[PDB]
């Protein structure tokens, strides 16, 4: 059963080192080469170096030449990378592969920012506005930093017409957005409250959405 | 470094039918040694890339034949013969023969379905957010299909470039449609200089814009 099992999720400050793991199951890492790729979601995939856990010998992009070290544990048939001199460009997802397996990936996010909890802001319509059959409502998830949050409606029992959109970074930290959208026979009748919950900062914020009326 | 160029960006396919995607390199992949390292890679989302094509035209262990490749120099091929729900995701081809290594920037197969126009949504800045000295407007958009979609603000009549970040969904996996999300922020002092703020989209559905506005001095 050929498995290569990669270490857990990271968060790290700038100019950090982490060293990822990379361990196979079910062959002996001796036999071949174990290489490493990066890959972000604007920038792509890239690769990084491989090792030779034979005789340790290892050859690296020219570009990861000051940033990346490999080593290989043969006794423990785990391969490392470690990554130094962190900065944001790090922040990706890291994967070892050898011959054509490639391991889970691992999740690395490096950041300056402190622990923020997010600013939960309704988005509110009109009560006298009256859209169609359906009214949508939302709420703006608005600068925290670790990801991720959490957004429920209704304590999660709203998730049909939902949209809870990926965050995005706004000078380090995160914003996202949530829409949802009920029938208008049911609102405002039916309250409407979003929940975002933020373990990072020890919080969980509800934001009952009350109609404009003007 | 060698780059590695995929046309198209996003293919729109139809379960049963062809499709065909290209990669160009800007250098030549013949090795000196007489082969030729071209891969295409499958991912999923969510999910790990796996190989499906090594050496141009060789399928992997558990690739169907309805996969082709093909290719020299610097121009290669995929084709899949009828798409079927599981080839769904990003491809990308992937060149080994010269150092180091490099990747084309991905090609999504996405589904298409009848063309739909946006639900669009404007909301102003909460007065919680006002006591913040800042102000975000947010503009949902959303249903809509296909992805290609134009969001410009205008404040006061004029548009507006700065201060705006857009986030998009995948495609729907039930309704194979896509949203998106465009926030305007300014300072409150800003937000409070002008009256009339609007979201406008512009999508193949219609030949004019889908105008959402609010006025301050308005309900």
């Amino acid at each position: 059963e050929v498995q290569l099992q990669q270490s857990g999720a990271e968060l790290v400050r700038s100019g950090a080192s982490v060293k990822l793991s990379c361990t196979a199951s079910g062959f002996n890492i001796k036999d071949y080469y174990m290489h490493w790729v990066k890959q972000r979601p604007e920038q792509g995939l890239e690769w990084i170096g491989w090792i030779d856990p034979e005789n340790a010998d290892t050859e690296y992009a020219p570009k990861f030449q000051g940033k990346a070290t490999m080593t290989a544990d043969t006794s423990s048939n785990t391969a490392y990378l470690q990554l130094s001199s962190l900065t944001s460009e790090d922040t990706a997802v890291y994967y070892c592969k050898t011959g054509d397996y490639w391991g889970q990936g691992t999740t690395l996010t490096v950041s300056s920012a402190k622990t923020t909890p997010p600013s939960v802001y309704p988005l509110a319509p009109g009560s006298a506005a009256q859209t169609n059959s359906m009214v949508t409502l939302g709420c703006l998830v608005k600068g925290y930093f670790p990801e991720p949050v959490t957004v429920t409606w209704n304590s999660g029992s709203l998730s049909s017409g939902v949209h809870t959109f990926p965050a995005v970074l706004e000078s380090d930290l995160y914003t996202l957005s949530s829409s949802v959208t009920v029938p208008s026979s049911t609102w405002p009748s039916e309250t409407v409250t979003c929940n975002v919950a933020h373990p990072a900062s020890s919080t969980k914020v509800d934001k009952k959405i009350v109609p404009r009326d003007c | 470094d060698v780059v590695m160029t995929q046309t198209p960006l996003t293919l729109s396919v139809t379960i049963g039918q062809p499709a065909s995607i290209s990669c160009k390199s800007s250098q030549s992949l013949l090795d000196s040694d007489g082969k030729t390292y071209l891969n295409w890679l499958l991912q999923r989302p969510g999910q790990s890339p796996k190989r499906l094509i090594f050496l141009v035209s060789k399928l992997d262990s558990g690739v169907p034949d309805r996969f082709t490749g093909s290719g020299s120099g610097t121009d290669f091929t995929l084709k899949i013969s009828r798409v079927e729900a599981e080839d769904l995701g990003v491809y990308y081809c992937w060149q080994k023969t010269h150092f180091p290594q490099t990747f084309g920037g991905g090609t999504n197969l996405e589904i298409k379905r009848a063309d739909a126009a946006p639900t669009v949504s404007i909301f102003p800045p909460s007065s919680e957010q006002l006591t913040s000295g800042g102000a975000s407007v947010v503009c949902f958009l959303n249903n809509f299909y296909p992805k290609d979609i134009n969001v410009k603000w205008k404040i006061d009549g004029s548009e507006r470039q700065n201060g705006v970040l857009n986030s998009w969904t995948d495609q729907d996996s039930k309704d194979s449609t896509y949203s998106m999300s465009s926030t305007l922020t300014l300072t409150k002092d800003e937000y409070e200089r002008h009256n009339s703020y609007t979201c406008e989209a512009t999508h193949k559905t219609s030949t004019s814009p889908i105008v959402k506005s609010f006025n301050r001095n308005e309900c």
